[PDB]
């Protein structure tokens, strides 16, 4: 019960490689989120026509 | 109004002697009135109409009074690798049901 | 046996003068 | 000139309590009569009353 | 009388009356569970056989 | 449940970044514009049959 | 939502070797000295310890134990509800389903924490060699703040970040030059840490405020809906809401400051310096050079929220297991865990 | 004899110890190394790696950091000048690139 | 008999009862935690627990 | 986990080991002799049978 | 009422001593066995507790804590509005300016108390080796004599 | 425990727990001031909620 | 109101390694407010406030 | 460091062991009792009761 | 199949044999060095609709 | 995070 | 104490004496 | 070529049982 190993083999897969690259397979395909969202980075619209 | 003494049957906690310490003991308790509740005739009684609730659980226990310099003896004795306690399940099994 | 249950390392003892019970360990 | 202090007796210092206490191998544990027993390996007891008192 | 070669016995420490808090087994430690093979009884505790001789010496 | 676009419209902290306090404790994987579990959820495409 | 499982078959894919470079390799690997060793990649003894609702401080106690072997704790919080139960199959009452950030490291909420005391037989702090300026304690961020101990624009402590860069990198005294991107990767500390801040009217300085709620608040009337997303409704009119950080009629305002960690768990090294030393670290081998047991106390303290949480302390340790073959169609293993129980332990 | 008594413990488990590369039997380790083309062998077992335990740190009695006040003030209309007087202790040093 | 010998004379109960630490209650469940504490130089009986 | 298997384990959990009062130490089985007559500390370790 | 400091100013006075004198008992007090050591008068941990109003009770539970070099508890009983908070520097919730019962002795609820129990591990009561005439609890007051006590 | 009487505003309770709290402070050098405090039940790292 | 760190740049003692003893260390700073600050549009800072 | 964990300290603090007149140093003790009418330091150096 | 396109699994395991050497120590994501523009793995694009 | 260094023998 | 009148000690300050150089 | 140049002839010669390489 005091050993994990299923966030275990998902430190082990930062490590190696990025986790960025979506392999379909074994279903790597990293959770994010995007910084435009959670951090607001508000500096209004363009409209100047 | 019903007040009733309902025993542990697991059997490593049967007749299991704690030490000394502080333990947390967890268990649940089932409220479906057909698994609790025996009938002469075998009914629905969650159709029927029974219906039961739990007010106030609390956890008796009852110490042996114990000399401290020969309770403190066993605790040594106890508290060792070699005196360890073992217990068996009165019937031990693999309960395998098949259709 | 056909169900377990075997167990105990006991015995019991009352030391002598009269029956009185615990020898306190020897 | 100058010097310091006296001799001091009490406990046993945090870099001396490592040689002084080499863990301890039992090798016939709880054999023999009661009075030969560690009684040293009870956090509760006290060797100068030998007794067992916690308040508990 | 022997009963195994047992676990050595860990003293715990306190801010000093000039007691060491007693000790207690070492359970921070295989060498008395279980699962692994029979061949490993010469192998696992002859392990434990050398913790404790270097612990007397 | 609907919100009002008043709340968080167009000018809130128009300036700046920042991450709203109550969007601090939200869980941001919780999110659809996750675009690892965009990926997952049409690997077996848009039926609810698979 | 139902999901069922007709057929699951096992592959196995085998390298076609050899037939007598296959049979010498064989013959090597029955040996004892040329038994396979593996170790978990986070070897860890985990702990999950509630946090009740608006709860501020969670002391931790654990009993002694021989600390032979160990190395830093590292720590996250995490949300009741959406973290399951485990060591029992199937939990009743998780009725969440997205991430669950126990399992998948999708952490968030690292940015709550504020003080972590670690202390040893209930009387020595373990920061108790004076290594930071604050003696006792690590403080991981900063209220009220007046004596300046705060990193570039957030509430981070100068001696909590200073530890970090140690743990992840190694890197501190010899500044706080970037990490390469080699070291950085995405669950590393530094490339998930973000400052920000804005300024906010008060109203302790600024004498024409009126604390107007959401209701009563108007800004680009009759151009859209009222406190839904229907239909515009209303009339052009002079708005009132935001209050003006521009230069005409500026008004007097207060900084907010905050960092967010997320995909980062808290690291503190078990190292007499925090860099990294190879995986056994200097004290655990100082704990066989300090032969005892002796307890572990801890305290957290973490901001008040609504919603019930749980503290999840990763006691990082070594999980190492060594798998022989002695002969055909055996095999078996010996399992170790140093600091936290080999074996037995919990079910 | 006087070594640390969870050294045979550890050994054997590869915490501590030697490199399995020296632990290896040496017919082994010419056949990995052969066979590493195609045929990775290394990642089946572990090198143990392990810190210096005595004359590297020292953390007696020394803060990570100081703070040192201004001894200087100038306050001028353009500029702005302090003065610090170090003090870099006996038996320490002090790095210039952690200066800020 | 034994001269009082194996029994305490420093006064402990006999019969004690654990109020709960934690009740859930639920639909078709009912889970009560408690902290069994047992003293310092008391032997407890999983048998006499009920 | 540590060695016990197959002889082993039976000799470590007591399905095919020796004696009850020969796992145990001498003075835990005086002090089982002495005391059971009102506090049977024995039924609570195994004896095998073969 | 508002308050303004001009002139923070520090002040000390010197014992005029021999420089032979001077220069002696610095180097006496310049060795780690002549270490000078201090201590508080109330040295205690202060801890407030609230009490919701009408409240007859309030439980404490204090975590597994080593009680070495332990001595007495004292209490009495304070108001809401009439302790500041010292941990904050901003506090704007204080509206009392009367005596303040906490930085000064001051206390004048001693006699709204009706009885303490100390447990330890919640099966033990402290003074109840059968010490006090009623073991188990103190009563600080009772109503109703009940034979004389 | 305690067993309070009713009050109709609202009170709080001080409780005290006494402790050892020492602060050994000396010199050992020009300029040089340290100090090491201890606090004995209650250390400096250890409180209750 | 800001709170900034601002290392040394200078080529000769922004990587040294320094012994033991007291060193007497000055830097000057600017406040004037067009060479510590940049703009957007490049206008002068010193004829706004 | 995690060689100390205990307090020998406990004495390093003087709430038990030595009186102040035996762990200073013997020429402070000299010094102390020949100015003390003019200038006490007794008051600067605790000394424990048990 | 290979999950979620038509592709046999014995073809995909000569692929990634072909252009990066590894599928008999498990398949895992080529370096950015193996596998570019011109190689298997950064062109390989499953999908599904229902 | 960052575990353990590298547990392959340099070959 | 009903006193009004300090003590002298009738001794100076240390009795330990230094050589020389 | 704008550069610098550092004592890099000479490297961490570390055994895989101490991480430091010892100095006399």
């Amino acid at each position: 019960q005091d050993r994990n190993t299923e966030l275990s083999y998902q430190l082990l897969l930062d490590s190696l490689g990025d986790r960025t690259r979506y392999f379909s397979m074994w279903n790597q395909a990293v959770d994010s989120y995007d910084p435009d969202v959670r951090i607001i980075e508000n500096h209004g619209v363009e409209d100047e026509l | 109004p019903f007040h009733i003494q309902v025993p542990q049957k697991f059997f490593a906690i049967k007749s299991l002697l704690l030490l000394p310490g502080s333990y947390t003991y967890e268990w649940n308790f089932r409220k479906d009135v057909n698994m609790i509740l025996q009938s002469s005739l075998g009914n629905d009684l969650r159709t029927d109409g029974a219906s039961i609730s739990f007010t106030s659980i609390n956890l008796y226990a009852t110490f042996f009074p114990m000399a401290h310099n020969t309770a403190s003896t066993l605790e040594a004795m106890l508290r060792n690798d070699t005196n360890d306690q073992s217990f068996n399940d009165y019937l031990s099994a693999a309960n395998m049901l098949y259709p | 046996d056909i169900n377990f249950s075997s167990l105990a390392p006991r015995h019991g003892t009352r030391p002598f003068m009269g029956t009185w019970s615990d020898i306190g360990t020897s | 000139e100058s010097s310091s202090s006296q001799p001091r007796s009490g406990g046993i210092g945090t870099l001396q309590f490592v040689e002084e206490f080499t863990p301890s191998v039992y090798f016939n544990p709880f054999s023999g009569s009661p009075g030969h027993y560690p009684d040293e390996f009870i956090p509760n007891f006290d060797a100068i009353s030998e007794s067992v008192d916690g308040y508990d | 009388m022997s009963k195994e070669i047992p676990t050595p016995y860990m003293w715990s420490y306190q801010p000093q009356m000039g007691l060491a808090a007693g000790a207690a087994q070492d359970y921070s430690t295989r060498m008395n569970w279980l699962s692994a093979g029979p061949a490993m009884i010469s192998r696992v505790n002859d392990i434990r056989a050398h913790r404790n001789q270097i612990l007397l010496e | 449940r609907v919100v009002p676009p008043s709340l968080v419209d167009a000018y809130i902290n128009i300036g700046a970044r920042w991450s709203l306090d109550p969007m601090d404790n939200v869980n941001p994987f919780n999110h659809h514009r996750n675009a690892g579990l965009r990926y997952r959820s049409m690997l077996l495409g848009n039926g609810r049959y698979v | 939502a139902s999901i069922s499982f007709t057929s699951i078959n096992l592959y196995a894919t085998f390298f076609p070797m050899a037939h007598n470079t296959a049979s010498t390799l064989e013959a090597m690997l029955r040996n004892d000295t040329n038994d396979q060793s593996f170790n978990d990649y986070l070897s860890a003894a985990n702990m999950l310890y509630p946090i009740p609702a608006n709860a501020t401080n969670v002391p931790i106690s654990i009993p002694s134990r021989n600390w032979a072997a160990f190395r830093g704790w590292s720590f996250t919080r995490l949300k009741t509800k959406e973290t399951p139960s485990l060591g029992s199959g199937f939990d009743p009452y998780f009725v969440y389903s997205g991430s669950i950030p126990y399992l998948d490291g999708t952490f968030y909420l690292n940015h709550t924490f504020k003080k972590v005391s670690i202390t040893f037989d209930s009387s020595v702090s373990w920061p108790g060699n004076d290594r930071l300026l604050t003696p006792n304690e690590f403080e991981i961020k900063r209220t009220v703040d007046g004596e300046g101990y705060n990193v570039a624009q957030c509430n981070m402590t100068k001696d909590w970040f200073l530890v970090q860069m140690l743990a992840h990198y190694n890197i501190g005294y010899q500044g706080f030059y970037v990490p390469e991107g080699y070291k950085d990767r995405m669950y590393s500390f530094f490339r998930n840490f973000q400052p920000m801040s804005r300024q906010v009217v008060d109203e302790v300085n600024y004498k024409d405020y009126q604390a107007v709620t959401l209701a009563y608040q108007h800004n680009n009337s009759g151009f859209v809906g009222y406190l839904a997303p229907t239909m515009r409704q209303g009339q052009p009119y002079p708005a009132n809401y935001p209050y003006p950080l521009i230069g005409k009629s500026a008004v007097t305002s207060v900084t907010q400051k905050k960092f967010l960690c997320d995909r980062v768990m808290w690291r503190i090294p078990f190292s007499s310096n925090f860099m990294s030393m190879g995986a056994l670290t200097d004290l655990g081998q100082n704990m066989l050079y300090a032969n005892s047991a002796h307890a572990l106390d801890m305290n957290f303290e973490v901001d008040p929220m609504d919603e019930s949480t749980l503290l999840y302390v990763v006691f990082e340790v070594f999980d190492v297991v060594r798998v022989h073959q002695p002969h055909r169609g055996v095999i078996e293993a010996v399992y170790l865990r140093t600091p936290f129980s080999a074996g037995n332990a919990t079910t | 004899m006087a070594t640390p008594s969870m050294l045979p413990q550890w050994a054997y488990m590869h915490i501590a110890g030697q490199d399995a590369s020296e632990y290896l039997s040496p017919g082994l380790v010419q056949f990995a190394r052969a066979t590493d083309t195609y045929f990775s062998l290394g990642n089946k077992f572990r090198n143990p790696t392990v810190a210096p335990t005595h004359d590297v740190t020292t953390d007696r009695s020394q803060r990570l950091t100081l703070r040192f006040v201004p001894v200087d003030r100038e306050d001028n209309t353009y500029s702005y000048k302090v003065r610090y007087t170090l003090a870099v202790g006996d038996n320490r040093v002090l790095d210039m690139a952690s200066t800020y």
